């Protein structure tokens, strides 16, 4: 919820995932993400709305979003004798979904 | 004389386009509104509404829009504390006397709790004592005793977990 | 311009007040008290009374709905009327205002609900104050003087506010000249002046909606009304929702809407600023010094505090002297020595030290809970607020002469317990910080709860693995409890006979079966001695508000003097407390020495004795024992 | 009510760094990406005023894009007060 | 829709749905009040 | 997050949240029952480490919850064979599908007739029950606590006592029986068994 100087008034701006509610969501950089944007991608995964809780406005927007990501293992090479857990700092339950 | 005119309220609400239904790097376009009398505090922001109204025009050559209210059309939205019902009509009163008389509801509830989940008796079980919750008292000395019943599940991925949760916030009145 | 009807209302309302006696006595003690105060010089109090709305409704219907829907026809005349009363009641040789108390019906409103169907009606709204105003002096009398004539000339001003009815709008215009052109000086200090102070009422945030923008009402405060609050405070305001200005309507979006101030309440609250003054009537005071004549007075306070909780008897022996407190020692030369017990709780999961906690927060007379992580150290003591930097008082400082009850005190930062230190010990803080160099006051009593580290009390370690905490906090600490959940089959049962006694009781007008309603308890700042239940089944056990008539009554009233035998008691316990070791719980310091004497005070306190006993000393030698040695007689 | 008018394949394509002065008050053809979008407004087309004096709404006038009339000498009272714009009176048209 | 709002829709019902993002305090206006003359102390009541 | 699981332990228990940051000072009114989900300390819980490691939440979060439902993901082919047969039939396969089944609506409906008019109160002969199987459970927990050098992961304190009897009045409002009835009891003690101390003697 983020408000314009020049014109100064609220807009609900959803998220990438939220924006692209009946189609896919490309997801560059995907191991570099910020805390944020990693809690609000699980979200968006595991039940389909994201919900927000701002300035006042209480309310879920939905996002049922395909995710196509590319992410890079790390060390910028991936170790094949090592499984997809060490390869990926993204934990278990973001790569499950 | 103040003391002997009469007033009415008015109430300024601004809605927003939908925001999954916007251009994609466009910012979402927003139309200031207005309502009065008993159409005012009918609705709190996040909500989801249709509106019917008188289009209009408001003079700071250009003209700003903006619409007068005449009908709120409030869609289903969140269930909070206050947003509830409260008020159970006779008929669905009785329907509850029935079913509450009914010998087997405990199993019932059991297999109406997240049905299509195969298995978990037991913890479906306790999710239904956990949505009927205990006795909530309050002792004379202002002592306070646990009226909730807080239930942890605790296993490998995959157990539908996250799916008996999502259950539970379906079926519970506030959650 | 005399009216027919206005000196009809202010007989009625004369008939009134001469039918309730009780208000023309107080306006006699009132009369009274200023003439004497007068006498003794060869406080002053406010010329205004209370008026109770609901005797008002039975006296006359008619006038009642009339102060009630459009009380600018109404108060007016009713403050003219007691003028009058008081004028012939003050034989010896400033008008009366008026005040009300009682049930407003429809009209007793939050600030969310303050639609304009409501304004010119007597409203009673309810909330917590967000900002204050500074009090400013207002001009409604200007003295001159003309140096020529050698004669003083006045004026009087007025405006929209200080009136209930719209008078004709008289622009205000200072006399600079004489009538006759010659020039005039200002006399100030003959000229009136009258305090004024805007304060803004915010929706409750208890009951206010959660996860929406608050509502918020002005209130315009006059003359003795100024400073009755404290930005925090939980008020209830009653007076006229006025609504001021052209609004708009004249040419250059509402009207300026405001609640003109007759009375202010402050509400005590859980865990709020306001403190809770319960009322001492004569036949309480003589229960309370009967009840002080027992001999086991002490046993009988103490288990009076949480019934529902069982044992812990030693900790509610603790809590009800840490209520009480000890006597303040400020010396001639400027020095300050901390009159206050402290007690901190370490112990098991399950041992019931949130709930000892939560039963001080609901029980003292000024409590403010705070949890460990949640409120840092800019939460304790004060901060900063930068905006032109003006202080805000944090959870010690706004409770001053109270307790402070703080949970998860093991989960509470490091930096957060350097802060509380010098509070807990000096009782002051101080913030010498970004140019804005203050000491605030906070003489506070901590009590709090920790897990021990190792998430249970392991006995196989020494203490201090277990408490991991700094040695000076815990040199702070008067009395500190470790309390452990062992394995007894006589203590389990016991325990189970008592919860579960407590978890089937009725309330006294309840159905078996129906839900128990909670209560937000919005206690009004200013039925027999015991308790008809007692959940452990002979010991009285006294009724829990006389508990709090008990406490605030001795913590006014007594004050006591320490004396040579006790000294002496005191001395030797501490000295054989400090040269022999027997591996205590906690390290000893002369802070040892003043908890000993802290606590002689506060249990002479509970007996209501001027002076401090041998007895007195044994038992705070003998709780400071069980505390630190674990052990007892 | 009125059909305008469209014209399309002007021979001389103008960068928006070279117009100076000369392509004032004549039909030039750019080229660029589009940053952002002010939205719809309704701008006035067929205007109506009224008099105080009047009581009524005055005859329609025609208001080009260059600077609506701000009449201050009424056609009928010769009263100064005839500034107020009735809105479903006055016909609009779209302006983003 | 929204975005569909049209110059040929002034003054006229439009049946339109979104999402309330903030609603401002409540603002008392006028609908009948009663004026004075400072001169002709003339009462007058006006309806709005 | 530790800043949010310090609130939440005094939710859970005392039912309310308390704030004093500066310039204000309120206890908010937190009644609410929490329902948690979570996987164990590694991806997947070896029995083959000491029980306890595999349970990474401390003595007191447990200390909370009324019960703790460890799961584990068996591996017999049957019951693997019958949830994906469930789960095709389920998703479209259209073989499932009268008076079994209350819709969630109108079971939410009963939930909120169940809390809002009967909260039911314990029969006097149930207290010895609950009595005694609290003092049994603790003395079993006590001779594993001797057996076992470890403390166990999974506590029984107090709040059990308090779970076993709130689970109880749970049926009985379930029941719409104004007082709890003895079956209530047994059947409370048969969730908690089969809740807590399996998850207790799963552990050593
Ligand atoms: N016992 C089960 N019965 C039916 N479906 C199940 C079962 N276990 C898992 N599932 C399916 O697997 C998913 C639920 O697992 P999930 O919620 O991801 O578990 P976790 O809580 O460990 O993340 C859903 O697609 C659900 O249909
Ligand atoms: N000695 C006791 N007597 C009565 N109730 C007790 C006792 N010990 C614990 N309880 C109960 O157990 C619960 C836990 O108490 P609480 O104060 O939350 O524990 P903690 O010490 O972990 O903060 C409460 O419902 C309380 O009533
Ligand atoms: F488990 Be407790 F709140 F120390
Ligand atoms: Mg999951
Ligand atoms: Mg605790
Ligand atoms: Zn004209």
């Amino acid at each position: 919820v983020r408000k314009d100087p020049i014109t100064k008034e609220w807009t609900l701006e959803g998220g990438a995932l939220v924006l692209a509610d009946k189609g896919v969501c490309l997801i560059d950089e995907f191991d570099k993400m910020n805390d944020q944007d990693r809690t609000s991608i699980h979200e968006a995964m595991e039940q389909q709305s994201i919900s927000i809780s701002k300035a006042g406005i209480v309310t879920t927007l939905q996002a049922r979003c395909s995710i196509i990501a590319a992410a890079n293992p790390n060390g910028g090479r991936y170790n094949s004798t090592l499984p997809l857990a060490q390869n990926v700092s993204l934990t278990e339950p973001i790569l499950s979904r | 004389i103040h003391e002997s005119s009469k007033f009415i309220d008015q109430q300024f609400l601004k809605l927003q386009e939908i925001p999954e239904l916007v251009p994609v790097g466009e910012m979402p376009r927003n139309l200031t509104m207005t309502c009065d009398r008993y159409l005012t505090n009918k609705v709190i922001p996040g909500t989801r509404v249709t509106i019917v109204g008188i289009y209009s025009i408001y003079n700071s050559a250009i003209r700003t829009p903006y619409i007068k209210i005449l009908g709120i059309q409030s869609d289903v939205e969140t269930s909070s504390i206050w947003n509830s019902v409260t008020m159970f009509t006779e008929e669905e009163e009785e329907e509850f006397l029935q079913l509450s008389r009914n010998p087997k509801l405990y199993e019932i509830l059991t297999n109406s709790i997240a049905p299509s989940i195969f298995g978990n008796e037991d913890i479906k079980k306790a999710i239904v004592c956990l949505l009927m919750g205990g006795s909530k008292k309050i002792l004379p000395d202002g002592m306070r005793l646990r009226g909730d019943i807080n239930v942890l599940l605790l296993g490998d991925p995959g157990t539908a977990k996250s799916q008996l949760l999502k259950f539970v916030e379906k079926v519970s009145p506030i959650a | 311009a005399p009216d027919a009807v206005f000196g009809d209302r202010v007989r009625r309302f004369q008939e009134f007040l001469d039918t309730f006696t009780s208000y023309r006595d107080s306006v006699r003690s009132i009369q009274v008290y200023n003439s004497n105060n007068a006498a003794n010089y060869n406080n002053i109090l406010p010329h205004r009374i209370i008026i109770s709305l609901d005797d008002l409704r039975e006296f006359d219907r008619s006038f009642w709905s009339g102060i009630l829907v459009e009380p600018a026809y109404f108060i007016p005349p009713a403050e003219k009327a007691l003028t009058d009363l008081a004028d012939s009641m003050d034989d010896v040789p400033h008008p009366w205002k008026l005040s009300f108390k009682g049930s407003f019906g429809a009209h007793a409103l939050s600030p969310r609900t303050l639609t304009a169907q409501h304004l010119n009606k007597l409203v009673s709204v309810e909330g917590i104050v967000t900002k204050t105003s500074l009090v400013r002096p207002k001009l409604i009398r200007s003295v001159h003087y003309a140096a020529k004539t050698g004669r003083f000339h006045y004026r009087d001003y007025t405006d929209a506010t200080t009136t209930l009815t719209t008078r004709i709008p008289t622009p205000a215009i200072y006399p600079t000249e004489d009538t006759e052109g010659n020039k005039l000086t200002t006399e100030y200090g003959y000229s009136t002046f009258i305090d004024h102070q805007r304060i803004t009422v915010q929706e409750m945030p208890e009951m206010a909606p959660a996860g929406q923008l608050p509502r918020s009402i002005d209130v315009i405060l006059d003359d003795d009304l100024v400073d009755k609050t404290k930005p925090g405070d939980r008020v209830n305001v009653v007076g006229v929702f006025k609504s001021l200005g052209a609004g708009g309507m004249n040419q250059s979006i509402g009207f300026k809407t405001l609640i003109l101030g007759n009375t202010v309440y402050p509400l005590h609250a859980r865990s709020t600023g306001v403190a809770a003054r319960q009322m001492l009537t004569d036949f309480d005071i003589r229960n309370i010094n009967k009840l002080s004549k027992k001999k086991d007075i002490f046993d009988i306070l103490s288990q009076s505090l949480a019934p529902s909780i069982y044992g812990h008897d030693h900790i509610k022996k603790a809590i009800l002297l840490m209520l009480m407190g000890g006597v303040e020692k400020n010396l001639e030369n400027g020095s300050h020595l901390r009159g206050d017990i402290n007690i901190l709780m370490v112990g098991d999961p399950s041992t019931a030290k949130s709930q000892l906690l939560r039963f001080v927060l609901n029980t003292a007379s000024l409590a403010i809970a705070t949890t460990g992580r949640g409120s840092s150290g800019v939460g304790l003591t004060a901060a900063v607020t930068t905006d032109e930097r003006r202080l805000e008082a944090g959870a010690m400082v706004l409770a001053d002469r109270g307790v402070v009850c703080i949970d998860e005190f093991d989960k509470m930062t490091d930096v957060d317990r350097v802060a509380i230190h010098e509070v807990m010990e000096q009782q002051t803080v101080t913030i010498a910080k970004a140019g804005i160099h203050t000491t605030l006051n906070a003489r506070c009593s901590v009590i709090a709860a920790a897990n021990p580290v190792f998430g249970q009390y392991d006995v196989n370690r020494d203490p201090h693995q277990n408490i991991a905490l700094p040695d000076s906090l815990l040199s702070r600490f008067d009395l500190l409890f470790v309390v452990t959940d062992d394995i007894n089959e006589i203590r389990d049962r016991s325990i189970s006979e008592h919860v579960l006694r407590t978890h089937r009781y009725l309330p006294p007008g309840y159905l078996e079966g129906e839900p128990v309603r909670e209560r937000l308890n919005l206690s009004l700042a200013v039925d027999h001695v015991f308790e008809k239940f007692n959940p452990l089944l002979i010991p009285k056990l006294v009724t829990i508000p006389f508990l709090r008539k008990y406490v605030q009554y001795a913590k006014e009233r007594v004050i006591p003097q320490l004396t040579q035998e006790a000294i002496n008691v005191i001395v030797k316990n501490y000295t054989d407390l400090r040269n022999d070791d027997n591996t205590k719980k906690s390290p000893i310091t002369a802070r040892t020495l003043e908890t000993l004497i802290r606590l002689a005070t506060a249990h002479a306190k509970v007996r209501l004795s001027k002076t401090v006993n041998k007895v007195d000393a044994k038992v705070a030698a003998n709780l400071l024992r069980f505390a630190l040695l674990g052990e007892d007689i | 009510s009125e059909i305008h008018v469209r014209i399309s394949d002007f021979p001389t394509i103008y960068s928006l760094r070279e117009l100076r002065e000369s392509n004032l008050s004549s039909l030039v053809r750019v080229t660029g990406v589009v940053t952002r979008r002010t939205g719809v407004f309704p701008q006035l087309k067929y205007v109506k005023f009224n008099c105080l004096k009047c009581g009524s709404i005055l005859g329609p006038f025609f208001q080009d894009s260059n600077e609506e009339i701000r009449i201050s000498f009424c056609t009928n009272c010769k009263s100064k007060g005839p500034f107020r714009v009735n809105g479903e009176k006055t016909v609009y048209r779209n302006y983003q | 829709p929204l975005r569909d709002l049209d110059s040929e829709h002034v003054s006229k019902i439009v049946r339109l749905s979104g999402i309330i993002i903030s609603t401002s305090v409540l603002s008392s206006r006028a609908t009948y009040l009663s004026i004075m003359c400072r001169n002709c102390r003339h009462t007058t009541s006006i309806t709005i | 997050r530790d800043e949010d699981r310090v609130a939440i332990h005094e939710a859970m228990e005392q039912q309310t949240i308390s704030i004093a940051k500066a310039g204000i000072t309120t206890v908010l009114n937190s009644r609410t029952s929490v329902l948690a989900a979570a996987n164990p300390i590694y991806g997947r819980y070896d029995d083959l480490k000491s029980p306890g490691d595999n349970i990474d939440f401390q003595t007191t979060i447990l200390s909370r919850f009324d019960m703790i439902f460890i799961v584990k993901d068996d591996h017999n082919e049957e019951r693997d064979i019958s949830i994906a047969n469930h789960v095709i039939n389920i998703h479209t396969g259209n073989a499932n599908a009268n008076g079994s089944e209350i819709s969630i609506e109108k079971m939410k409906r009963y939930i909120t007739y169940c809390r809002l008019k009967c909260a039911p109160r314990l029969s006097p002969q149930a207290a010895e029950k609950l009595s005694s199987n609290f003092v049994t459970i603790r003395k079993q927990l006590l001779i594993n606590e001797l057996e076992s050098t470890e403390r166990s992961s999974i506590p029984i304190t107090i709040r059990q006592l308090e779970a076993i009897i709130r689970i109880t009045e749970s049926l009985a409002k379930l029941e719409l029986s104004p007082i709890a009835q003895e079956r209530h009891v047994d059947e409370a003690i048969r969730l908690f068994q089969a809740s807590t101390m399996d998850a207790a003697s799963q552990d050593p």
